[PDB]
């Protein structure tokens, strides 16, 4: 339900570029004008390739997913730990007089 | 005549009508008369299928000579019902093995070892053990048998199971049963070495309620201390939840070994000496050969871990006159072997005599470390997943 | 920049779609995970309210 | 490689064969334990060999030798006792491949841990001898020194799914 | 019709205003059908109020055994989830915007509250209690309408609640839902002595197919928006202040199975894991976002 909107803007603007490759392809192809700003773009959209390779963002998004993914193991912790205590209940309820 | 459709039973009755006979009273024999070559036509041929209730408390009035010269024969057969005949829920195949596999353990080392049975007859094992491996005594016969016979190979498969869904459901069982299996898993892991496993095996099992003492248990602590005081850099204080009696009874008996875990903290060669001398009894009561020297190097690591965050390099041959190491090549002839250990921060400067430490555990910087973190999911998934199972059943609680 | 225009712009399709198909193969591999994960906890949820009665 | 399939199969099956498997192939199973210097359970295993198998299959006796030597680390000593005994097709070919693969062991961990050192120390220490470690190091480039030969050794989808399981736990 | 729910017949919506049925059965209204005035600025107004509580008039209606929200929405305004009778406050609103709001055919009147406790509810306190109780006495069909603002931003859903209190003298019966909630100190205590006085409507929502077609096409440039979130920087501090309330909630829940707010320390695993999905989740975004546009390699 969240990603949708994401699915939703980028069909939106997917049309957009998409008429743009369509009508690009026929600059190329034939009867549509030749003009010599229509890829060139192209060219610095493949420079425009991944950005930050650099190793910044590299460590920096090792730091992101190890806080979230530590956040994640405490919640193995959260989740096994209020099985346990109910486990320890029941313990206390059958085995003992909780 | 005593076996008319009872053969007929094992071979056809077996998963028929009203035959359901043999498997739910839980072995070289089943019956002693002549004919005990025609206790080998088909027996361990088809399955342990539903043929349970009857015929056992039928014929339980025979009980005698189960260790018949079928020795091979007989044998063949049930290594068949193994493969051929594993079964329907073969733990109450434990019957033949209690009475008859014992029976046939005591003649292995006997004879020499378990020669014929491990490999195949692990089939019906598997069998048996429904899930996880499930708890069983032929982990206490095979893994007695891998600690102290040479034969480490058949429970390398079952090595690090969490192995659960133990059946007490009439006997199917014993209290010495996993008393051998977290035991053989303190001794093997500690001749295998990955000597954190069976610590944890010691601990988690001696917890387990305990008002009868024995030296098997004795053997028991004395290696968890070893393990707990040579594995760690200093001892380890355990979760107090054991025996009331056993636990605080033993622990007076542990009087040598809580005085030797301060002797951990003393780095004297003597009196370890002297003591060991004292409980060579023990040192070798089990081919335990080594333990002594187990001790010297939980010394050495004592050494080690010190000179670890003292400094980056010293005078190596004045540092081998500090930390008590006998020979300063030598010295680093332990280093490196730690360099096998692959933990030290060393180098090796024959020409300055520099051996530094290099503060390299990790860079926060891999792929492994999503690699370690993946291992960390998954492990923590499947934990979880069992958690909520046992919520679950938990849930099949009735009327309260 | 006399052309590779016929050339570059189809290139340009090429990764576009490369990327898009990543992407779409992700997006139904998500129409699989948490739609699974609507469905396992919905039955599972179904198991744990028919435990009662 | 082939040769760690070598020492599984014949490990494996060796132990499926007893009365008692074959001695030689015990002592050649030895050598496959060996192979990553895998010393203890060896020894174990060891412990389970018939005497008569020990002490008739000399090969035994001298690679059990030579698994001391390797618990000596002593390197020339235990290249030496490589030719004591030759077992050719099975572990002299083996005895070759085993030994130039800790031989390379010894090479990385060795450089790795270096800080200095005669080149002849650890060229000994893999049976090169000094000029053989000359070579060694200039064909690699490594500095060496007068009166030292001191060596410089240098040392050296995706996601989607992720995604997918962190639902299945966060969302479940 | 996809219209035939937007009509107002102010006919027949303001007859039903008269039927009292509720003073027959004040469970009769089961359903509240609302147009989406209400998540509209009862959103972006309980987020925009910051964290300043709110309060008036709703614009509604109401259709067979529904109440109708045709808005909802915040006050720049304060001292909402403990003013007495805070809501009345600000139906001056609607005193003038309704009535000339008929001047355009909205020929509609008053019917409710509009509100937000921003950042932790929209809905009626202890004080407010008095005023929700009160009100229900004094204003039937009431509605205690409830959905938390930063609830709803960690949460991605909309928890809606028309909480017809139960009326002094009508207690709840078979369906009263009573939506527990975790209220801070100054009306956790009034919650406990009011939680099982009021009942929640069936809340659906009505619209038009230029409504789907409108969100559709909103989401088909939003995507762009949707690579380009950021918010791991948003709250993680959100989730700091998450980190010590749990840590609390464990000591609190410790406190409460020490010896012999139920439970605790079930709650406490339970909101644990939730809000541990909630930042895992955002982790989950930006992490699509940085692995797509860094995995783009020449
Ligand atoms: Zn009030």
């Amino acid at each position: 339900e969240h990603l949708i909107a994401q699915h939703s803007a980028i069909k939106m603007l997917h049309s957009r570029v998409k008429l743009i490759l369509e009508y690009v392809k026929a600059s190329e192809a034939g009867e549509v004008p030749f003009n010599h700003e229509i890829l060139r773009e192209a060219y610095a959209l493949c420079h425009c390739l991944p950005v930050l390779s650099t190793d910044k963002f590299k460590t920096d998004f090792y730091d992101q997913c190890n806080d979230v993914g530590l956040m994640a193991y405490l919640g193995t912790i959260t989740k096994t730990c209020n099985t346990m205590n109910q486990f320890v209940n029941k313990f206390n309820v059958l085995y003992d007089r909780q | 005549s005593a076996l008319e459709q009872f053969v007929n039973s094992v071979r056809q009755l077996s998963a028929q009508g009203q035959m359901t006979q043999l498997c739910e009273l839980i072995k070289s024999g089943e019956l002693l008369a002549k004919n005990l070559s025609h206790l080998d036509t088909v027996l361990g041929a088809l399955d342990v299928q539903e043929h349970s209730l009857g015929v056992l408390a039928v014929l339980f009035v025979k009980f005698s000579m189960p260790s018949v010269p079928d020795f091979e024969t007989l044998f063949s057969q049930v290594q068949l019902f193994i493969s051929t005949c594993n079964g329907e829920h073969i733990r109450y195949a434990t019957d033949t093995f209690a009475g008859l596999c014992h029976q046939l353990t005591n003649a292995l080392v006997e004879r020499k070892q378990p020669l014929r049975g491990i490999g195949i007859l692990k089939q019906a094992i598997d069998k048996m053990q429904m899930n996880t491996n499930q708890l069983t005594s032929i982990h206490a016969d095979l893994c007695q048998l891998c600690l102290l016979a040479k034969c480490f190979k058949p429970a390398l498969p079952y090595l690090d199971v969490d192995m659960m869904d133990i059946c007490k459901e009439n006997g199917a069982y014993d209290a010495k049963h996993f008393l051998c299996y977290y035991y053989y898993g303190g001794m093997i892991y500690t001749g295998l070495k990955n000597f954190e496993r069976a610590l944890y095996f010691y601990e988690q099992a001696i917890t387990t309620p305990a008002m009868a003492v024995s030296h098997i248990m004795l053997e028991s602590y004395k290696k968890y201390i070893l393990v707990s005081l040579i594995l760690l850099g200093k001892v380890q204080q355990l979760p107090k939840y054991t025996s009331q009696i056993v636990g605080r009874f033993i622990k007076p008996l542990s009087n040598a070994y809580h005085e030797l875990a301060q002797v951990y903290s003393t780095n004297n060669p003597s009196e370890l000496r002297n003591l060991v001398n004292k409980h060579s009894e023990t040192f070798t009561r089990d081919n335990n050969m080594g333990l002594v020297k187990q001790c010297l190097s939980s010394l050495y690591k004592k050494n080690i871990q010190r000179l670890t965050k003292t400094f980056l390099t010293l005078s190596l041959q004045d540092m081998a006159s500090r930390v008590q190491l006998s020979g300063p090549q030598e010295a680093e002839k332990y280093v490196l072997h730690m360099i096998e250990d692959g933990e030290i921060f060393a180098s090796i400067n024959q020409k300055d005599g520099m051996v530094s430490f290099h503060d390299n555990p990790e860079k926060y910087n891999n792929p492994a470390m999503l690699h370690n973190i993946d291992q960390e999911m998954l492990k923590c998934i499947e934990l979880d997943e069992r958690l909520k199972a046992m919520d679950q059943e938990i849930t099949v609680n009735p009327q309260f | 920049r006399k052309k590779d225009l016929s050339a570059i712009a189809r290139t340009l399709q090429e990764w576009c779609v490369g990327c898009e198909v990543v992407l779409s193969g992700i997006e139904e591999q998500v129409s699989r995970a948490n739609q699974h994960k609507e469905q396992q906890l919905g039955l599972k949820q179904q198991i744990e309210s028919e435990v009662a009665n | 490689f082939s040769f760690k399939k070598l020492l599984d199969q014949c490990e494996n099956q060796e132990l499926e064969a007893p009365g008692i498997a074959t001695p030689p192939v015990y002592g050649q199973l030895l050598a496959l334990y060996l192979l990553h210097n895998d010393m203890n359970n060896a020894r174990y295993l060891w412990k389970r060999i018939p005497p008569a198998i020990k002490s008739a299959n000399s090969e035994l006796g001298g690679i059990w030798s030579v698994g001391q030597r390797i618990w000596q680390r002593d390197f020339p000593g235990i290249y030496t006792t490589i030719n004591a005994h030759q077992w050719s097709e099975t572990v002299q070919p083996i005895m070759e491949a085993l030994r130039d693969a800790t031989r390379r062991r010894a090479f990385a961990l060795v450089s790795q841990a270096y800080t200095s050192i005669i080149a002849d120390d650890f060229a000994a220490f893999v049976g090169l001898p000094v000029e053989e470690a000359v070579k060694g190091i200039l064909e690699q480039g490594w500095q060496a020194d007068s009166t030292t030969r001191m060596v410089l050794p240098r040392k050296p989808e995706q996601q989607l799914a992720r995604l997918t399981d962190y639902v299945a736990f966060l969302e479940n | 019709s996809i219209d035939e729910i937007y009509k107002y017949d102010k006919k027949q919506q303001q007859e039903i205003l008269a039927a009292k049925p509720w003073t027959k059965d004040h469970h009769y209204f089961k359903y509240c059908k609302i147009s989406a005035l209400a998540l509209l600025k009862m959103v972006m107004h309980a987020r925009s109020g910051g964290n300043l509580e709110v309060m008036g008039l709703m614009l509604g209606k109401v259709d067979g055994e529904t109440m109708i929200i045709m808005d909802s929405f915040a006050l720049p305004v304060e001292g909402t989830e403990t003013r007495v009778n805070a809501q009345a406050a600000a139906y001056e609103y609607m005193a003038a915007y309704i009535e000339n709001a008929k001047q355009v055919g909205r020929l509609e009147n008053a019917i409710g509250w509009y509100h937000s406790h921003p950042g932790y509810g929209c809905w009626l306190s202890g004080i407010d209690v008095s005023t929700q109780m009160l009100n229900q006495q004094f204003q039937e069909p009431f509605v205690a309408v409830v959905i938390d603002p930063t609830r709803t931003i960690s949460a991605g859903k909309v928890n809606l609640g028309a909480f017809r209190t139960y009326p002094k003298g009508y207690k709840p019966p078979d369906e009263g839902p009573s939506e527990y909630q975790t209220i801070p100190l100054n009306k956790i205590e009034d919650f406990g002595v009011h939680c099982k006085q009021y009942y929640a409507l069936e809340v659906s929502y009505f619209k038009s197919s230029l409504d789907r077609k409108l969100l559709e096409l909103l989401w088909n440039k939003y995507w762009v928006n949707t690579l380009s979130s950021s918010s791991l920087l948003t709250n993680a501090d959100y989730t700091t202040g998450q980190v010590f309330d749990l840590s609390e909630k464990l000591e609190q829940s410790e406190a409460q199975l020490g010896r012999g707010s139920e439970d605790k320390l079930a709650k406490a695993t339970r909101d644990s894991c939730k809000t541990t999905i909630e930042a895992i989740h955002g982790l989950m975004s930006q992490v699509i976002k940085d692995k797509l546009f860094n995995q783009i390699n020449i």
